[PDB]
């Protein structure tokens, strides 16, 4: 009846002592430089083929924060806030939030979803008896990958939220380019306004690809476990960015 | 083992229900407080926010309740909740002012022309008023007033002294005017 | 693969502990500190309209401390407010205080008349008034508070005013010569009307 929850959680919980372990393993040694040159190939299916998501969704998010901000500070100060609001937005909380949990959809179940099949299938197993370990060829580029991939990713989504809030609240809606442009020098330092929305990044693209990574390589071979790990691997990544999120932000801008 | 599935289970789940009641409740909607309530007349509340602040000194006390008209005398009438911790506030307030009653009372002709019956009849009554009241002394006004040069409003409850008090459920009568720039304009004040 | 089950629940519990405390701690940076040595004092007012817990504390301009709780005092009319001040801004350095326990008591005895008293006497009143400075600040016995206004809008903070005493308040004290602010009725009512 009750003892259901218990064992649940308590499973549940030592299942992040095991992923713990495994991030030790593939980050602590690896001495394989020669096949590391393949992980520019690994890149491809995390970075190059997530722009036209992040593109797309960093114009229509820079697109709304035009019209709101417009709306809303036509009664205290677009000339002066357009500039100052759309680029602290997009550099402090959107780019590192929104891009990562794009990402963490896109990248991350495509991810866990392709170990979880080099699992199933039994083709990663018939490596071990080859001598080749596959947490150095076949782990270590897709996580290196995912630390490479987001934080680009992330500048991205940010550069082109400028574009979008400029293109609305500037050149439709009547505001000068001059202003514009001089508030957010005004307010925006690079230390720490662009550096801070790159360490969020970094963290985040470290812990949503460990998850994604530890979740594909599953311990129970049943086939209902693949869509099980990729509806896992969003909800974790999901709420872990928002709860580091939490934290970062209070110490950077606190 | 049960032994460690079943402390399990009541660990966080037992929290957990009661918290996301508790920590929005005592957020939105559910408080205590020992409040008391007074009426006022006023001749123009202009703007007065139905929730701006009430004070004494500028040490908060309390908050507007009620902002209403009387269509008859076209006069405003507002509703005070104030707090009975920063005001009334003790018993050691209630023997202070026996004592004070001791002082100003029987300190003119009410008790020198007054037969002793008459002289302890004025001090039950004393003690039967003074049993119910929240220390605003009956000279005092009310006017409203305004965070400052741009902002919310409020209520200085200001103050002047002697043994006379406003009853708890009381009206405080002897309240005074506002500001308004309309009339300053025309009438050429700086 | 019953052995490796154990390890992983240790793992678990070192890592979310760290995990648990990281957050706990981290967010000290801005909620839950004192960001000071943590003297307090009192002092009383006539009228303290618009101050806020958390407004700022000065002497000469320089941030000092922090009022941190307002109360009225039904019976008295007057508001009490404390201070939290910053020791390493108030205290004296040891050094300095060397010169100033000597300056001070130089003036005591030579303008003042300690050196017309028993020598024994003398020695008595040298030892306590200086073993009672381990106790405190650099505010005075004159020195003032009155409330101040920040900018030409914003909000009600709270200045100290020193200078021209010999002794000093001891941490934990009242300072006792304070002004009230003025509200905006009265000004008018003071120079217009």
């Amino acid at each position: 009846t009750i003892a259901w929850l218990g064992r649940l959680v308590i499973e549940r919980i030592r299942g992040i002592g095991v992923a713990a372990l495994m991030l030790l393993q593939i980050i602590f040694s690896l001495p394989s430089a020669g096949g590391f040159g393949r992980f520019v190939y690994q890149m491809h299916r995390v970075g190059v083929m997530s722009l036209l998501i992040i593109t797309v969704s960093g114009l229509f998010i820079g697109l709304v924060l035009g019209l709101q901000g417009y709306s809303i500070l036509v009664n205290v100060g677009s000339e002066s806030m357009l500039g100052t609001m759309v680029s602290l937005t997009l550099l402090r909380e959107l780019a590192p939030v929104v891009a990562a949990l794009l990402f963490a959809g896109r990248a991350g179940s495509a991810l866990t979803a392709e170990i979880g099949s080099m699992k199933q299938s039994e083709q990663l197993a018939s490596m071990e008896m080859i001598g080749v370990d596959p947490l150095k060829q076949i782990v270590s580029p897709r996580l290196w990958a995912g630390i490479v991939s987001l934080p680009m990713l992330t500048v991205i989504f940010a550069a082109i939220g400028i574009v979008g809030g400029k293109l609305v609240g500037v050149d439709f809606l009547g505001v000068d380019e001059g202003s514009f442009w001089s508030g957010m020098q005004n307010n925006v330092q690079f230390g720490h306004d662009v550096v801070n929305g790159i360490i969020k990044s970094i963290v985040f693209a470290l812990l949503c690809t460990w998850i994604a990574v530890f979740q594909g390589y599953a311990c129970d071979p049943t086939p209902e476990g693949i869509a099980t790990a990729m509806t896992r691997t969003v909800v974790y990544s999901s709420l872990c960015v928002l709860g580091f999120d939490f934290v970062l932000t209070a110490v950077m801008f606190g | 083992t049960s032994e460690l599935a079943v402390g399990i289970f009541v660990i966080i789940f037992g929290i957990a229900l009661f918290f996301l009641a508790m920590k929005v409740s005592g957020l939105v909607g559910t408080n205590l407080s020992d409040g008391y309530t007074m009426k006022a007349q006023f001749d123009n509340v202009n703007g007065l926010k139905p929730r701006a602040k009430v004070t004494m000194s500028g040490v908060t006390i309390g908050r507007v309740d009620s902002i209403t008209l009387d269509p008859v005398t076209r006069l405003a009438t507002v509703t005070f909740d104030l707090d009975g911790k920063l005001t009334s506030f003790n018993a050691e307030q209630l023997k202070e002012v026996q004592k004070n009653a001791l002082d100003e009372l029987r300190y003119s002709s009410d008790y020198t022309q007054a037969t002793p019956a008459q002289q302890k009849t004025m001090e039950q009554q004393l003690i039967s008023n003074m049993n119910s009241i929240t220390s605003i002394d009956e000279d005092a006004y009310i006017m409203v007033a305004t965070n400052g040069l741009l902002g919310e409003k409020y209520l200085k409850i200001v103050p002047g002294g002697g043994l006379n008090y406003l009853k708890r459920g009381d009206t405080i009568s002897n309240t005074q005017g506002t500001m308004d720039l309309e009339d300053l304009i025309s009438k050429f004040i700086t």
